[PDB]
């Protein structure tokens, strides 16, 4: 199943399959078969964010 | 903020 993890830090997407999310934000883990560059999704949309810039601690 | 890097995406 997909998990939810919190955003620990924004991130402003810059590449068009990138998701932007803001620090305290839930993201949903769509796609975490890479280690550094997950897929996710929030209210804005969907896209690759970084792994180590979220937690799984809600 | 933790240092991004999109070489590797």
């Amino acid at each position: 199943m997909a998990r939810r993890v919190r955003a620990l830090y924004d991130f402003e997407a810059v590449e068009d399959n990138e998701l932007t999310f803001k620090h305290g934000e839930l993201i949903t883990v769509l796609d975490d078969s890479d280690a550094n560059w997950w897929q996710g999704e929030n209210h804005r949309g969907t896209g690759l964010f970084p792994s180590n810039f979220v937690t799984t601690d809600l | 903020t933790p240092m991004v890097n999109r070489e590797n995406k």
